[PDB]
């Protein structure tokens, strides 16, 4: 019985790690929706002007 | 920010590998 607790323990550890590179991962779309936005507010330029 | 992709799917490679394979001794075999 004294290996069940390190292969219950294995799974929740490496879905912990998944998350961590998830998180790592979701950070694309911050910066690339703060360039759209910053870009396509100074786009007005060409209207305004 | 992609390069996380290789992050997570190099350690699942490495996990799994040093899980399944060469996998050895007493540490598991000792009851037998």
């Amino acid at each position: 019985v004294s290996e069940s607790y390190r292969r219950r323990r294995q799974e929740w550890e490496l879905q912990y790690k998944q998350a961590e590179w998830e998180v790592n991962s979701v950070e694309q779309q911050i910066n690339l929706q703060n360039m759209q936005i910053k870009a396509a507010n100074k786009r007005l330029e060409q209207v305004e002007a | 920010a992609l390069q996380v992709s290789k992050q997570s799917a190099q350690d699942r490679y490495d996990h799994f590998k040093e899980l399944y394979d060469e996998n050895i001794s007493s540490t598991e075999q000792k009851v037998i």
